[PDB]
């Protein structure tokens, strides 16, 4: 949901939050998203 | 044009066309990742 | 030291990049683990 937040709003709006204790199952992300581009400087998703 | 060739095999299919980046040697998605996938130690070419 | 690399323990980058890319790490950290331990010896071969 906080990716389905029509909430994205601008630069001088970046709003930014805590996001913590999830577990989340990041394969969602690279998987049950298809959220198009994923450049991830860093970590590889597989391991994410 | 100036070098001689073993085993020389070639591929086709069709995709959607916003999957024309999933075609690469490490990738992530549901076309590299359930229908078609490249070696890291790739040779050759990709034509679309 | 991490000789340019992103970490230094080789579990840590191991863990944290796919193979593809834990090359390039992987790689500074053993240039520069080699160059210590070719100086240490060339040392120790003086002192000999
Ligand atoms: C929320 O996002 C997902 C994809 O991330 C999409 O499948 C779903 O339809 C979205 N929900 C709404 C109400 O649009």
């Amino acid at each position: 949901e906080v990716f389905n937040a029509t909430r994205f709003a601008s630069v001088y709006a970046w709003n930014r939050k805590r996001i913590s204790n999830c577990v989340a199952d990041y394969s969602v992300l690279y998987n049950s998203a298809s959220f198009s581009t994923f450049k991830c400087y860093g970590v590889s998703p597989t391991k994410l | 044009n100036d070098l001689c060739f073993t085993n020389v095999y070639a591929d086709s299919f069709v995709i959607r066309g916003d999957e024309v980046r999933q075609i690469a040697p490490g990738q992530t998605g549901k076309i590299a990742d359930y229908n078609y996938k490249l070696p890291d130690d790739f040779t050759g070419c990709v034509i679309a | 030291s991490n000789f340019g690399a992103i970490s230094s323990v080789l579990n840590d980058i191991l863990s944290r990049l796919d193979p593809p890319e834990a090359e390039v790490q992987i790689d500074r950290l053993i240039t520069g683990r080699l160059q210590s331990l070719q100086t240490y010896v060339t040392q120790q071969l003086i002192r000999a």
